[PDB]
RNA sequence: UGGCACCUCGAUGUCGGCUCGUCGCAUCCUGGGGCUGUAGUCGGUCCCAAGGGUUGGGCUGUUCGCCCAUUAAAGCGGCACGCGAGCUGGGUUCAGAACGUCGUGAGACAGUUCGGUCCCUAUCCGUCGCGGGCGCAGGAAAUUUGAGAGGAGCUGUCCUUAGUACGAGAGGACCGGGAUGGACACACCGCUGGUGUACCAGUUGUUCCGCCAGGAGCAUCGCUGGGUAGCUAUGUGUGGCAGGGAUAAACGCUGAAAGCAUCUAAGCGUGAAGCCCCCCUCAAGAUGAGAUUUCCCAUUUCUUCGGAAAGUAAGAUCCCUGAAAGAUGAUCAGGUAGAUAGGUUUGGAGUGGAAGUGUAGCGAUACAUGGAGCGGACAAAUACUAAUCGAUCGAGGACUUAACC
């Protein structure tokens, strides 16, 4: 359940550090977004060098939430940590390498670059 | 279980008070909404004299007051209430299952309109 | 929250037919033979169900 | 069509064929017997009678000992009505049983929603309430009850009352398993009403 | 309770699950079916909760992947889990074990007997 | 924006916001259509259409406005510029103080800045729920038709048709099918969680049960870790599906006045998210009081007459045990022809390894007897305790005509 002026912790190598959500895209007034949906946010920290800039305006989708999701079997999956991974217009990840496990749901919505990159896939 | 008009502390310390009365005079004057509520703490207090173990008279300890009932001239010795729900009370109903106590009513009070009965031990 | 008009005797009266209380259920005991109440214990023979309590 | 009366047992899940799992309701329907028939020359419309369970003699009372006597059953203690429904079956006094269903049927279900008492408006109408802080004293109240001009209030102001009680029916719902031995039909779902209350099954009109 | 749900739900209770405890580590054999691929994925940590009864009962698994804590949670009687395993039995005195969730390593090491 | 000064000065509360809406159409989106400087995609303008829908933030007391980010769209207005006996009091518009300016001065400025008491137990109508009476030409128990009324009505993206029709190219579809969401609504607690003050466990201070052991009182439930029933959403299931009849704008067929022509004059055919239906709910006080199945039957005193009363039948209630119901009435499950509530015996969740005894250690402590003990509301058996005994109410069916009999 992330919404508006919600942070989340950036897991990919490009410079962004931090992420701040702008908005939920989807409809008009959806108003939260769990594992694999496509935010608008901007950065409010960044390592120095990076590529992205802090201040800028990006998009990004959720790979993993406190409150993960639950599959069609009956099982269940939970996250200590909410993360973020900055994405370009198409699917491809702006970084280079991913940190941390990933939730399967990524790979039922066209995210396999960033499934093939991550450590594992739970 | 029903409120009696009075707070969680002061409940507790009033149905102690009435199940050891019903002990000691066998016979007792309370409202027809107050004696249905030392019913069940009566009878469940006499299963507990018709086990006879160490663990149930220590478990049945902690709900009965601490008063003589009557002094007995063996050298005076006073007896209390826990001794004659152990010894006099519980040996009378070994053969009859349930149901220690009979309630009869009354009629309305003077003061208050409140409906009065009588609950036996029989 | 303060009356605009008094209220007639008519208004008054007929706001009162539900202001009557009931008719005890009383009853007649067996053995004494005089009134009492139903599932109660006899006042003055002192007794219920022929047991004398 | 088909219809059949029943009492609402509880709520378990299953797994399914494909490994899923499902959440179903479980519904007791033993002692069906059809009453009576209505027809349009007697009555104007077609309808069948049906009755759920038996009672004790002493409960069931005279003017319906003789009603039941005509199809030759003890005294019941729901009776209702199935309209929309074919008449070349249902011979008077005949057992009607679960298995009229089947796998995967669609079905509706109606009954008496569970009871609650005076509520407020944010529970009962779903409104808002004004903000708990900043100094206001306005938290779970009703709202404006309309303009000035027409000297009155108009109907549908929504206000507490009376809350739960009312019949409701829900819309294609599937059925998981389909037990004779025990009368037991399982539904993917939930139906109205509390435990042991009545649930009056049918295929789903739409 | 319920007498009529247990003979309706008495056919589909797994006979092959062994007995554990929350506080010992159990190695799931769980299945990942694919579209059209069905693999067994192992995914082994301590066990946390147990909850319910009759074939409601569920189970939650904990293990620190990467960094990061990972919680999953199973049916009892699920016919998607291979199999399972109790590697060691620890030694606790809780019936859930929630006070792990905010307990690095070193100190959410848990005995055994 | 103004003009007038007709009601109100023995008081008609005045901006903005909050909660709650309802109406108009001069339509912002979605529906149908005519024209196009309409090749296709994207558009422009006009006609019919009010069913539903119509965003979250930064700055300002702000309405408005500018900006960030979305959306199918971010409509314009009326209701005392809707709504203060419904809320707030940031602003305006009291008394304090200060700046700039004007005045000789007390002081003043709709110039600015900091601080500044928002009272009332609902009589009548109105609105939302729940009861008592009588009526409906005998008295009762159930099941129902439906006049009439209320609820719902929204919409996106991806795949295929198909890189096809169109076009030189760049680009690139209508119609049709499939998949899956956003917001909203109804119900439910099996799942994920919340709460759970008579459930279980750990722990501090102090007092008490004569002492050790074991317990109790108070300290926010003393604090802390869990949690049953019930109530719950952020959880789960489902809904707005597919359609019919008559139409608006519009397009036509046949066809005359007027031997031709014309959609019109007589007559026909297509044709909207709109109208009436379909769907869900209420509904016979619908004084027009409806229908069906079943039960009780034609008693006794008085009458001069309308008719009067007084024991009953079928049936109901008083009274009592209660919850799936509940402010109280009402509803529903029962009253010995009994499982309605309590108890008792078996279980279940939940908590987690009781007391006593023994063993190891100097000791705090650990292990065994032992998934032990405890276990509100949950399940099944059992009449052990309480629903004992009685009483009250409740029909003998008017007249006329017609058909059967
Ligand atoms: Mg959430
Ligand atoms: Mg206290
Ligand atoms: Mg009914
Ligand atoms: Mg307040
Ligand atoms: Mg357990
Ligand atoms: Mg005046
Ligand atoms: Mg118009
Ligand atoms: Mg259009
Ligand atoms: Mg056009
Ligand atoms: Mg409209
Ligand atoms: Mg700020
Ligand atoms: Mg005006
Ligand atoms: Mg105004
Ligand atoms: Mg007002
Ligand atoms: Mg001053
Ligand atoms: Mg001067
Ligand atoms: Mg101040
Ligand atoms: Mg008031
Ligand atoms: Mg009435
Ligand atoms: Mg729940
Ligand atoms: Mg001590
Ligand atoms: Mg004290
Ligand atoms: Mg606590
Ligand atoms: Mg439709
Ligand atoms: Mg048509
Ligand atoms: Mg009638
Ligand atoms: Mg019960
Ligand atoms: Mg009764
Ligand atoms: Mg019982
Ligand atoms: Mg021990
Ligand atoms: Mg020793
Ligand atoms: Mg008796
Ligand atoms: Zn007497």
């Amino acid at each position: 359940m992330i919404q508006q002026e919600s942070r989340m912790k950036v897991a990919d190598n490009s410079g962004a550090r931090e992420v701040l959500t702008i908005k939920v895209l989807g409809g008009s007034g959806r108003k939260t977004a769990n594992i694999g949906d496509v935010v608008v946010c901007t950065v409010k920290q960044a390592t120095p060098g990076g590529v992205v800039k802090k201040g800028e305006v990006v998009k990004a989708v959720i790979v993993r939430t406190k409150s993960g999701a639950r599959r069609q079997d009956g099982s269940y999956i939970k996250f200590d940590e909410n993360a973020c991974v900055i994405i370009r217009d198409d699917k491809s990840p702006r970084g280079t390498r991913i940190f941390g496990p990933v939730a399967r749901e990524l790979r039922e919505n066209n995210f396999m670059k960033i499934v093939s990159l991550a450590p594992e896939v739970l | 279980y029903r409120k009696l008009g009075r707070t969680s502390s002061q409940r507790k310390a009033l149905l102690r008070d009435l199940a050891t009365d019903l002990i000691v005079h066998e016979r007792i004057e309370t409202t027809e909404a107050r004696a249905k509520e030392i019913r069940k703490v009566v009878e469940k207090l006499i299963t507990s004299g018709k086990k006879g173990d160490l663990h149930a008279r220590r478990q049945a300890a902690a709900f009965i007051r601490h008063e003589v009932v009557e002094v007995v001239q063996v050298k005076n010795r006073p007896v209390y209430a826990l001794q004659k729900l152990f010894d006099d009370v519980a040996p009378r109903y070994a053969e009859r299952q349930g149901g220690y106590t009979r309630i009869l009513k009354k009629g309305p009070r003077r003061g208050d309109g409140a409906p009065m009965v009588i609950i036996e031990l029989v | 929250a303060v009356p605009f008009r008094r209220t007639s005797k008519a208004k008054k009266r007929k706001r009162r037919t539900h202001v009557k209380l009931q008719l005890p259920g009383m009853n007649e005991c067996s053995n004494c033979g005089e009134y009492r109440l139903s599932h109660h214990v006899c006042p003055e023979c002192g007794q219920y169900d022929g047991k004398d309590v | 069509t088909k219809g059949i009366l029943g009492r609402k047992v509880g709520m378990t899940q299953v797994f399914t064929e494909n490994g899923e799992l499902i959440p179903v309701t479980v519904i007791e329907a033993a002692q069906n017997v059809v009453l009576q028939k209505k027809t349009v020359e007697t009555d104007g419309y077609e309808a069948v009678q049906i009755g759920f369970e038996d009672k004790r003699a002493k409960l069931s009372n005279k003017p319906e000992q003789g009603h039941v006597a005509k199809a030759d059953t003890t005294p019941k203690r729901f009776i209702r009505e199935f309209r929309d429904v074919n008449l070349d079956e249902y011979e008077i006094g005949a057992e009607v049983k679960v298995d009229v269903f089947a796998e995967g049927d669609i079905i509706d279900a109606t009954g008496v929603s569970k009871g609650k008492g005076f509520q407020g408006v944010i529970k009962r109408h779903g409104q808002s309430r004004g903000p708990m802080a900043h100094g206001s004293r306005y938290h779970r109240r009703p709202g404006s009850m309309g303009p000035v001009a027409p000297n009155r209030v108009f109907k549908n102001k929504l206000l507490p009352g009376r809350m739960g009680g009312e019949q409701i029916t829900i819309q294609n719902l599937e059925i998981v398993k389909v037990d004779v031995e025990k009368n037991v039909l399982l539904v993917k779902g939930n139906v109205p009403g509390a435990k042991k209350a009545l649930v009056q099954i049918k295929t789903a009109t739409k | 309770m319920n007498k009529l749900i247990d003979e309706i739900t008495k056919s589909q209770l797994n006979p092959d699950v062994p007995s554990f405890r929350p506080g010992d580590t159990v190695r799931v054999h769980a299945k990942v079916v694919e579209g059209t691929r069905e693999r067994i994925q192992l995914f082994e940590g301590v066990v946390i909760k147990r909850r319910g009864a009759g074939i409601s009962e569920t189970f939650t698994v904990r293990k620190i992947s990467n960094g990061v804590g990972v919680e999953r949670t199973f049916p009892v009687h699920t016919p998607r889990i291979a199999k399972l395993e109790v590697i060691r039995r620890g030694k606790v005195r809780r019936a859930k074990l929630y006070y792990l969730r905010n307990l690095r390593g070193k100190a959410a090491r848990i005995k055994e007997i």
